[PDB]
């Protein structure tokens, strides 16, 4: 649509500092779980702040 | 004599309401685009062309006022 009003979420902007929800477990014993997720995050995380953008968890 | 006393007066209020329907009617519906314009910016030219077809229908009828006030004014009078 191009009948958009302004607002902030739906809007898009240039992109200096970046946010991750991460949900994690309570309880060990869950095997590779966890880490297999935390190491894609931190190689996303790594690619952003490769070039300066900031990050946040 | 009597007759350019009335025949300006006949004139007068020919071009008078005229003068009222012709500026309400553009004032009521050129007030309509500028909030299309304000509310879809993009499509001002498009607008634009249905606000001169629907203007053109406004000012027909006030036109025929126009151009016999001016008829009466510099032809009969």
């Amino acid at each position: 649509g191009n009948l958009e009003y302004k607002h902030p979420y739906l809007e898009d902007r240039d992109v200096k500092r970046v946010g991750y929800l991460v949900v994690s477990t309570d309880r060990g014993l869950a095997g590779g779980l966890n880490i297999n997720l935390f190491k894609k995050l931190l190689a996303e995380m790594k690619t952003w702040t490769d070039k300066g953008v900031q990050a946040d968890l | 004599n009597l007759n350019m006393d009335l025949l300006y007066m006949a004139a007068a209020v020919m071009m008078g309401l005229a003068a009222i329907g012709a500026a309400i009617g553009i004032g009521i519906l050129g007030g309509k685009f500028l909030e299309g314009a304000a509310r879809q910016p993009d499509l001002i030219p498009l607008l634009r062309t249905q606000f001169f077809i629907v203007m053109g229908l406004v000012d027909a009828i006030p036109m025929i006022a126009v151009g016999l006030g001016l008829y009466v004014m510099f032809a009969v009078a």
